[PDB]
């Protein structure tokens, strides 16, 4: 039945792929995320916008944990991040940690999932992903890190940037404010100032979603014994984000 | 079936037992030249044994056509091996022994390689496969010189060749050398 | 036994801030001795391995630790440390669960970050045994067994190891008709690795 | 008319374009008449040749001993159904020693037309069939169309100008009825049938071809001189 | 519109364009007597450097069997090793010579093969460009001569032409051909309408013969009878 | 599915392939590289296309211990190719036990390349590669591949936004006796002089070397740090 | 899979993907074959391209498929590098079968027989490449000459020309070969492929390549130094 | 079971006896142990007699095919390369095959190749195949020689069969003689060895020990 | 063109997921759905002599615990209720515990955002309402679209008229989360339903779908009357 074995992703005759200028379009339509690389740690932030004032905003999770060291966020079609997030959580075990016994470096992550998204413009009969990506991480032999990853799969690092409806703003903004001696905490507080231009209804904990790579969190591992076992990535709960504010 | 090989300053000297195994009356050769400067002579099951050579000759003939070069002796010897350890794991593995004799022009050396059907491959002096090592090797121990010359290889061979005839008819001799791959016609 | 075909033994050891591993130089087939330079060890920028059992797999795991390592540089664009090279050699041997290569793999190194000297052992299926002390693999395995759990002590000088590890050495492939050809020592440091041949009985 | 370029698209009043056109292919063959009593099935076909130098085309194939067709429109689509059906008529007598009836060939036929109707890659077949065959259950004909339509009659005509042989055989339907136990009375109102459909020829030895099966008479078929004491 | 398409008049697009293709070849005739079959073709050759001893247009099916062609001559390769085939594999399973019939419906079978199979795939993206004069002997129905088109139908004649002057040359042969016609003069008449049909004068290079008979079964001619049977035609005509 | 297919393997009446153009096209507007072969080493330089944000840690990559490549055009097919070319050259090694050719490698490329365009109903990879290798048969050697399987040898070559200009630089002050420094200096030169921007700075290029030496064996390749860049700018007078 | 029929009829009876692939061969480089009398004359066209064109790794148009045939073409370079490579693996296995090397005949026949299932199999496009093949057989002292063309049709010729203005060498050969007394030693052989090359080729002697073929497996590349020898007499002796 | 071959100036001769058995009973005396490939290649029969048969029918049929497709005859040693790939293509199966192929070109002269089941491939002069090939090489090895004419060499073909059958209990039953030359093999008949040895016998004055 | 199969439009939209959207609204059917804060209540508007009306519902029981309401086609509800159904199964087979509402509706989505990536698969024009008793997450309403999106709900409304109960809802929690009261939250669901659309809802005019903390089960119209 399914008879789509042709590309439908194709060059014009100007050089241009018109699927992945579209699928950016569709990007640059979206709300705003952002990522600040501090010298010990990483902010990745972002806007939680609401379908219905009567839908549990909770339940849904614009940023997620990729590895215990790992995390993400997007701008863009949601529901394409979703499947992105899981398979990028399959190849992260069954790629490195079935062989090696450990979780994969930021990179070695960032380039298996641009792999995937680029397959999904050279492949027959596929959509591109409408999304683009922002990943902060922490290795031993590398540090902290920020990464941004595009429906071309085309993916940079970055000391921190913005993407979604205000990105050249929030851009100008970081810019203007990078110094290359912020702590965690300056980074929490710029990427809070930033947000805060870039949101039009109420500014709030409920209304934010913000992640850090940080330090190890030995409370947030629910056993003990073993010295050289620590969950980097941690999500701020909207108290926390209020008690910022 | 005697495959026995010595390897000289100058050159690798291979013989191998003109005899088959009923009741026929020929001359049989167990040489495959596999490039200008390397050959190979092999042991084993039969059948198996011409294929095997077979295969390998047209791989070698089918690189060196394409790439308008010869490969090196290790080359050579490095793809046998990975034939036959990719052999032995097969439904149908090869029972073939070989020695392979070369004479490295970049190097400017000769170079002899013995591999058994599991895919062990050894560079030696001197090697043999099947019952001639075990009347051959106390002769080879004791009268074996890396600098020993094209003559002094034929004479050590000559005496190999009637001590393996006092307890058994006739070998084919071959030289590989820096002119080429020869067949001794005095011997 | 394909495992007692070839013959062949290897021994390592953890000293103060070094490591050494030694292997034996036979080849032989059943009983005939084929080859004396027949070396079971081989490094992985500064990571050892040393394989025992068939010489087809010994090279045929060589060949791929060897291709497995340089993938691993060049996606990584850093060596591998002995670590994360044990939890190679184990899964790359257990993808081979029914159909395993007949080999007796031992891993010495010293990680580049903490200095700190690592040993470890595998079965032919790839189960990992981490020693503090050594680790021994071959045909004459009860013989170093018996040498090491009585020359062996906590701490050692490089030199002192080596001669711990060479008398341990020669003494148990001096009571095993499969091993002993000539015999390879290793001493590895941080910043130097010494290879010594020594002498023996031959026979 | 942009609804005709398959097979799987209808039209807005919902008409399948393709199996017209195969539907056409079939009018355009020549003639061929099917008849039968209560005791024998008789087939009669005009051929046509390409010249005089050519020989006539074939029209009548055997499925088996008890069961025949002839054929109107393109010949390879005939020939590709009349091997299925020999295999169906052989996997029936191999595995159940019995003989396939013709209403359950009639069913095999039209199921497997109808697979070549709906799916992308495959067009309908462009043959039209007359089916001849005694069983248990005496003598039977039917008519066979590629949209899969199989329909059990007396008697027919399909192919090119088949109204006239259709009308007479509607006339003189209950005189052919009761023709049992005279075959060459049969075969001869089937021809006088056929002669409705001529207009610029007459029946000749070489482009006439007759089939007959039977309560005791196997599928057979007559042509050249064979057929001379019928015209 | 797929390769499968009816026309509204009832006719597959792809087989009537490779019919149009057909009526591009170089002309091909057969005449089938009582004495054995013969086949003609002429030798179209673009360039004076072009050596004629290279072009077959007539090949052996088996050794009573053999095949002229015209149109895109290099489909035919595949269904002359089709025919090879399938003439050998009789002989393996039957110890006996095929018919002339059988083969040529094999061949049309598969020609048929770029869609629905004779039997019940799509091996071929397109019909073939090429029509097939198939002469033999065998001994149910003696001397054979049959046309095999792309269209999965062959006819069987007592003379056939094919090519660019196939209309001209059928005229001449609907004229021209009796039962009683014996071997020379079959051989004579192909000459006769073949340079009558052909734009280049007629000599030993731009055509060549063969011939079927029961005894030595298919041959072809060399360079130097065809010459002889020319100046014979020459001398009889003037 | 007849109606959306796109046919991206045939032929145009004039006897080209629309896709292979297309994808010519939109590598003449990528960052432009360029490689240079002296008479005892290579060079390879790419600019960038850039803001104030992380660059130490696109252009330039490794395939084995003696060869490298720089790319022209979308990043991620060339890290495919890169990948596929990696585990080439290790599956020769593990063979053969030696280094493979660098044509070897440059034509398994190429007709992976060339599969696209013949065969399929996919779109070709729109990905120019300069490669810059050594081995024992030639010594060192520079190639080029484009998105039409095709790959040519070349002394000098450039690649992308202004080759033509490039080229034409490069067509004069070129020598078959330079050496590499004088061939680092060519190539900066020509990058300044094709730039279609302000100034030459250190945050839009990439630079690599092959040579002997340096701390090493027979072959060193080295990869240019933004600082060993600053220096090699101010050096040769760029300044910049 | 991907199998769209790619190649059709026309409504003339016409495949346009084959004329097209024919023009794609229009597009390509001349190359000229001429039989001698013990010899085979196979001329090619160096396109003119840049001067940092390295010569010793770049293709040479003329490949050995074995030590006995050669074949070069014109058209799309690495399609007819995806033939040669077909033709050698099938003449290693020929030979490995029957105990024999290949005739040119035979081989000349495979490769037809490629381009000819490409022709019409669904979900590829035609070869864009024509090709002359030219040896000896085994043990035969007769030259033998063949051309091949991307509909699968091939023939003998005694001297042919493919690629570009092939027309204007066709006529000059026609003029100028006499088939009762082709040339005698190679060296006239020679200077005819090279004077036929020159008709439009006036670039200069340096985009010029003669290979040629005698028995008993006797290939032999010439020199720059010898064609340009061979342009320099002819100049000559063109006015006095 | 006895089979020989062997090459002179005259071409090749082919001698085989006709016995088949099944234990201890004769289940045939006319067996046909010689396989006419073609007008011009014979092969022999031993081992299994079906896959003989087969094998070497479907041989001639690649045989012919190659012949359409070259417009040349076949060389033999690529018929026995045909023929020796295919078996070991099954070896392993359980396939029981022992032959000799004979055929006469012009480029080769008289060949013999001896081609067996275990893939073994031999280009020979004298081939004996069988239980009594001991008995048949040795009369062959006393009276083989290159120049012997052609009456001579099928007598001495004649003679090792039937030296053979008279000791061998599994052979015997007649003996059926072939001559390959150029232009094809010819048929020498079927001679019953229970009156060839009397015949044998009063001329020669050999079998003393024998009772007639 | 772009607004046949699922592709990206120059502004990058996906106009067959927009139409998929719009085919939901083919039937004139509202649905509410409530929470209980210790049961789940669903409400439908199913409104023909010739029909056996047993047999017209557009509410399944997907499991034990879940169940589901479908605004849409019929064929496309049946074609995602048996999906669903085979999901659950084989949920609680390979991991050994009853399959939750949340999980079920987020698997449903990735179905859904497949079928929109994917241009042989089509989208399915109907929006799915998974309601249940979650053993740790207690009442539960999560609502599924044609564009793969998904999210959970203190109260949801499906339908054309859809705003008005939402409006409704949303003053009702203003006033004040979920409803503090399984059959008084039927009633008021009821009482909300009428006074957003208008008339009087007989037996005959709704179904009603209750999921507790073991159990999913739906009311008959004798059941609907006693409430009434």
């Amino acid at each position: 039945t399914d008879r789509y074995s042709f590309s439908l992703t194709t060059f014009s005759p100007s050089g241009k792929l018109g699927q992945i200028d579209y699928a950016l379009t569709a990007v640059k339509q979206g709300v705003t995320s952002l990522g600040i690389k501090a010298t010990n740690g990483v902010v990745i932030a972002t806007e939680k916008k609401s379908s219905s004032p009567l839908a549990m905003s909770e339940t849904l999770s614009k940023v997620s944990l990729l590895t215990p060291d790992i995390g993400a966020v997007y701008s863009g079609m949601g529901p394409d991040y979703r499947v992105l997030v899981d398979k990028s959580r399959k190849v992260a075990h069954t790629s490195y940690k079935r062989i090696y016994g450990e979780y994969p470096p930021t990179k070695l992550l960032v380039s298996e999932v641009a792999k995937i998204m680029q397959e999904a413009t050279q492949s027959g009969g596929v959509r591109p992903f409408g999304v683009s990506l922002l990943i902060a991480g922490h290795d031993e032999f590398n540090g902290f890190s920020l990464y941004q990853v595009d429906p071309s799969g085309s993916y940079f690092p970055w000391k921190a940037t913005a993407i979604g409806k205000g990105s050249v703003a929030a851009k100008t903004f970081l810019e203007k404010r990078w110094n290359d001696e912020l702590e965690l905490e300056d980074a929490i507080h710029i990427a809070l100032l930033t947000l805060k231009e870039s949101v039009e209804g109420e500014f709030n904990g409920d209304t934010i979603e913000l992640a850090i790579i940080g330090d190890e969190n030995p409370d947030l591992l629910g056993y003990t014994g073993i010295p050289t076992d620590g969950p980097r990535f941690r999500k701020l709960t909207s108290q926390e984000i209020n008690d910022r504010l | 079936d005697i495959i026995l090989g010595i390897r000289v300053q100058d050159s690798v000297i291979l013989a191998s037992s003109k005899a088959v195994t009923g009741i026929s009356v020929d001359s049989d050769d167990k040489t495959r030249q596999l490039s200008p400067h390397t050959l190979m002579s092999f042991a084993g099951e039969a059948g198996d044994t011409v294929q095997f050579a077979e295969y390998i000759q047209a791989n070698i003939q089918l690189y060196s056509i394409r790439e308008d070069y010869e490969l090196s002796p290790q080359a050579v010897s490095s793809f046998v091996r990975q034939e036959l350890a990719k052999s032995i794991r097969s439904r149908r593995p090869y029972q073939v022994n070989v020695l392979i004799g070369g004479y490295d022009k970049k190097k400017n050396k000769p170079e002899l390689y013995q591999i058994d059907y599991l895919g062990t491959k050894v560079e030696l002096p001197y090697g043999a496969h099947g019952y001639s090592g075990f009347y051959t090797f106390f002769l080879l121990d004791h009268h074996y010189r890396p600098d020993m010359t094209t003559e002094e290889g034929l004479d050590l061979l000559k005496l190999c060749v009637q001590e393996l005839e006092k307890r058994m008819k006739g070998v084919i001799v071959k030289i590989v050398d820096k002119d080429g791959i020869r067949q001794v016609d005095d011997f | 036994d394909p495992s007692s075909i070839n013959g062949g033994i290897v021994v390592a050891m953890t000293g103060k801030d070094c490591v050494a591993i030694a292997c034996d130089l036979r080849l032989g087939s059943q009983s005939l001795g084929v080859s004396n330079k027949f070396e079971k060890i081989f490094h992985y920028g500064h990571v050892f391995l040393g394989i025992t059992g068939l010489a087809t797999d010994v090279t045929t795991l060589n060949e791929m630790f060897r291709y497995k390592t340089n993938l691993y540089k060049l996606k990584e664009e850093r060596a591998i440390e002995p670590e994360t090279f044990t939890q190679l050699v184990s899964s790359s041997l257990y993808e081979r669960r029914f159909g395993p290569y007949f080999v007796g793999p031992v891993v010495a190194g010293i990680n580049s970050k903490s200095g700190k000297p690592f040993i470890a052992g595998f079965d032919l299926i790839g189960c990992i045994d981490e020693a503090k002390d050594f680790i021994v693999s071959g045909t004459a395995s009860d013989q170093l067994f018996g040498m090491c759990e009585s020359l062996y002590e906590p701490n050692l000088e490089p030199e002192d190891l080596f001669e711990t590890i060479s008398q341990a050495l020669l003494n148990a492939a001096d009571r095993d008709a499969l091993s002993g050809w000539g015999a390879v020592v290793y001493i590895i440091k941080k910043d130097e690795v010494v290879k010594r041949y020594l002498k023996m009985r031959q026979d | 008319n942009n609804y005709d370029g398959d097979t799987v698209t209808f039209s807005p009043t919902g008409r399948l374009f393709q199996v017209e056109y195969a539907l056409e292919a079939i009018k355009q063959g020549s003639v061929t008449v099917g008849l039968r009593s209560n005791t024998h099935a008789v087939l009669v076909a005009l051929k046509r040749n390409a010249d005089e130098l050519s020989s006539y085309q074939k029209k009548i194939i055997k499925c088996d001993e008890h069961m025949g067709l002839s054929l109107a429109g393109l010949a390879p689509d005939a020939r590709v159904l009349s091997n299925y059906l020999r295999q169906q008529c052989n996997y029936s007598s191999l595995v159940f020693n019995r003989k396939l009836a013709v209403e359950r060939a009639g069913h095999l036929l039209c199921d497997k037309a109808q697979k070549n109707t709906q799916s992308y890659g495959g067009r309908p077949y462009g043959v039209g069939l007359l089916i001849i065959g005694y069983d248990k259950s005496g003598a039977h004909l039917l008519e066979f169309q590629p949209s899969g339509n199989v329909t059990e009659l007396y008697g027919t005509a399909i192919g090119a100008r088949s109204q006239g042989a259709k009308t007479y055989l509607e006339r003189t339907l209950d005189t052919f009825i009761k023709i049992d136990g005279n075959p060459d009375e049969l075969i001869k109102a089937g021809v006088e049938a056929i002669s409705q459909s001529l207009r610029d020829e007459s029946l000749t030895v070489d482009n006439l071809s007759i089939a007959i099966v039977g309560k005791d008479t196997p599928f057979t078929i007559y042509d050249g001189e064979a057929v001379a004491k019928y015209i | 519109r797929g390769v499968s398409t009816f026309s509204p008049e009832g006719r597959l697009f792809q087989v009537e364009y490779s019919l149009e293709a057909i009526k591009l070849g170089s002309t091909a005739i057969g005449i089938a007597t009582k004495e054995g079959v013969v086949l003609g073709v002429e030798k179209r050759a673009t360039s004076p450097l072009l050596e004629s001893d290279s072009i077959e247009k007539i090949v052996e099916i088996d050794r009573h069997i053999g095949c002229a062609m015209s149109g895109l001559t290099a489909d035919a390769r595949s269904m002359i090793e089709h025919a090879r085939t399938a003439a050998v594999t009789h002989n393996l399973y039957y110890d006996e010579d095929i018919n002339v019939e059988s083969l040529t419906q094999s061949v049309c079978d598969l020609a048929l093969r770029f869609g629905e199979g004779a039997s019940g795939e799509r091996l071929m993206s397109r019909p073939f460009g090429v029509a097939l004069l198939i002469a033999g002997h065998d001994a149910d129905d003696g001397y054979q001569l049959f046309h095999a088109e792309p269209s999965g139908t062959f006819y069987r004649y007592n003379a056939k032409a094919i090519g660019s002057g196939s209309e001209g040359a059928q005229a001449e042969l609907l004229n021209e051909w009796h039962s009683s016609l014996t071997l020379k003069e079959a051989e004579l008449l192909v000459l006769k309408i073949l340079k009558q049909v052909m734009e280049e004068k007629l000599d030993e290079n731009n055509a060549q013969l063969s011939c079927i008979t029961k005894q030595d079964g298919f041959k072809i001619y060399d360079n130097e009878k065809t010459a002889e049977l020319i100046k014979e035609l020459k001398e009889k005509e003037a | 599915s007849r109606r959306y297919d796109s046919r991206t393997t045939i032929f145009s009446p004039e006897g080209r392939l629309y896709q292979v153009e297309y994808a010519l096209e939109s590598i003449s507007h990528a960052g432009t590289a360029i490689g240079i072969m002296a008479s005892d080493g290579i060079v390879l330089a790419a600019e960038r296309k850039s803001t104030l944000l992380e660059q130490d840690t696109e252009k330039l990559y490794k395939l084995n211990d003696k060869i490298a490549v720089a790319v022209a055009g979308l990043t991620a097919d060339a890290e495919i190719l890169i990948n596929t070319a990696r585990i080439h050259a290790q599956n020769y090694l593990k063979t053969y036990n030696e280094d493979i050719p660098v044509e070897i490698l440059v034509r398994r490329l190429s007709d992976i390349k060339q599969g696209y365009t013949q065969h399929g109903g996919l779109r070709p990879f729109g990905v120019s590669f300069i490669y810059a290798g050594y081995d024992d048969r030639y010594g060192y050697q520079l190639y080029t591949s484009n998105p039409s399987g095709n790959y040519t040898g070349w002394k000098a070559i450039s690649v992308g936004a202004n080759t033509s200009a490039a080229q034409t630089l490069l067509q004069m002050d070129y020598k078959d006796d330079m050496k590499v420094d004088d061939a680092i200096e060519l190539a900066l030169k020509t990058l300044s002089k094709t730039t279609d921007s302000s100034a030459l700075t250190y945050d839009r290029l990439e630079f690599a070397t092959i040579r002997k030496g340096a701390n090493d064996g027979e072959v060193y390749q080295k990869i240019f740090k933004p600082q060993e860049i600053k220096d090699i700018l101010v050096k040769t007078g760029i300044t910049k | 899979g991907y199998d769209r029929a790619l190649s059709i009829f026309s409504p003339d009876g016409h495949i346009f993907q084959v004329e097209y692939a024919l023009e794609a061969v229009k597009r390509g480089t001349c190359a000229v074959g001429v039989k001698g009398k013990n010899c085979v004359v196979l001329g090619c066209e160096r396109r003119s391209t840049l001067k940092l064109q390295d010569t010793r790794i770049t293709p040479s148009k003329v490949s050995k498929i074995d030590s006995h045939v050669v074949l070069s073409f014109s058209g799309l370079n690495a399609d007819s590098r995806i033939l040669i490579e077909k033709a050698r693996v099938e003449a290693q296995s020929h030979r490995l079968t029957l105990e024999d090397p290949v005739t040119v005949e035979y081989l000349t026949r495979y490769v037809a027989g490629v381009q000819q299932r490409y022709t019409q199999s669904g979900g590829v496009r035609p070869f864009g490449v024509s090709t002359l093949i030219a040896g000896f057989d085994p043990r035969d002292d007769e030259p033998k000459l063949y051309q091949t063309e991307p509909s699968g049709i091939y023939s003998s010729w005694s001297a042919q020309t493919i690629g570009r203005n092939s027309k204007t060498v066709r006529e000059f050969l026609e003029k100028n070969y006499d088939r009762k007394e082709p040339p005698a030693t190679v060296e006239e052989c020679v200077k005819l492929t090279v004077r036929s090359l020159l008709e439009v080729v006036q670039t200069g002697a340096k985009n010029i390549e003669i290979t040629v073929v005698k028995p008993d497996s006797d290939i032999v590349a010439l020199s720059s130094e010898e064609i340009n020898q061979y342009v320099t007499q002819i100049e000559q002796e063109k006015q006095e | 079971t006895t089979t020989l071959a062997f090459r002179f100036q005259g071409g090749i001769i082919v001698a085989v006896d006709s016995r088949a058995t099944a234990g201890n009973w004769v289940a045939s005396q006319t067996v046909k142990k010689v396989i006419e490939i073609n007008p011009f290649l014979l092969g022999t029969m031993a081992g299994g007699a079906a896959d003989c048969q087969f094998w070497e029918t479907w041989l001639g049929s690649q045989c012919r095919l190659h012949e359409l497709r070259e417009k040349e005859r076949i060389s033999v040693a690529a018929a026995s390369k045909i023929l020796s790939n295919l078996v070991y293509q099954y070896k392993g199966a359980g396939l029981s095959m022992g032959t000799m192929i004979c055929g006469y070109t012009r480029k080769e002269g008289p060949t013999i190749y001896y081609v067996d089941s275990d893939g073994t491939r031999l280009k020979g002069d004298i081939f004996c195949v069988g239980s009594g090939q001991t008995f048949a090489y040795g009369v062959l090895d006393s009276n083989y020689k290159w120049d012997l004419s052609v009456e001579d060499a099928l007598y001495l073909g004649k003679r090792s069969i039937l030296a053979a059958a008279h000791r061998d209990a599994y052979s015997g039953g007649s003996v059926n003689l072939y001559h390959v030359t150029e232009d094809g093999w010819i048929y020498h008949g079927n001679h019953d060895v229970g009156e060839l040895f009397w015949k044998v016998k009063e001329e020669e004055g050999s079998f003393n020990n024998v009772i007639g | 063109y772009d607004r046949h199969i699922t592709i990206f439009s120059p502004e990058g939209r996906l106009y067959q997921v927009e139409y998929a959207f719009k085919a939901t609204n083919q039937t004139n059917i509202n649905s509410l759905a409530v929470r209980g804060k210790d049961c789940t209540v669903v409400i439908s508007q199913k409104k023909d002599k010739l029909l056996d009306p047993t047999t017209v519902s557009y509410i399944f029981c997907i499991s034990r615990t879940i169940g589901m309401v479908v605004n849409g086609p019929i064929p496309d509800a049946r074609n995602a209720a048996l999906r669903a159904k085979a999901e659950a199964a084989e949920f609680r087979y390979k991991y050994g515990y009853d399959m939750p509402c949340d999980v079920l509706a987020k698997r449903m989505a990735n179905l859904s955002q497949i079928y929109t990536q994917r241009a042989y698969m089509r989208p399915l024009g109907v929006i799915l309402t998974f309601v249940s008793v979650d053993e740790e997450l207690g009442p539960s309403i999560y609502k599924t679209d044609p564009a793969g999106y998904y999210v959970g709900y203190k109260a949801t409304a499906t339908g054309p008229k859809q705003q008005e109960i939402t409006t409704n809802l949303e003053n009702h929690f203003k006033k004040s989360d979920h409803i503090n009261e399984w059959e008084k939250v039927v009633e008021f669901a009821i009482t909300h339903m009428i006074d957003a659309l208008g008339t009087e809802f007989s037996k005959n005019d709704l179904e009603v779908g209750v999921a507790t903390k073991d159990k999913f089960f739906t009311l008959s119209a004798e059941n609907i009357e006693e409430r009434l």
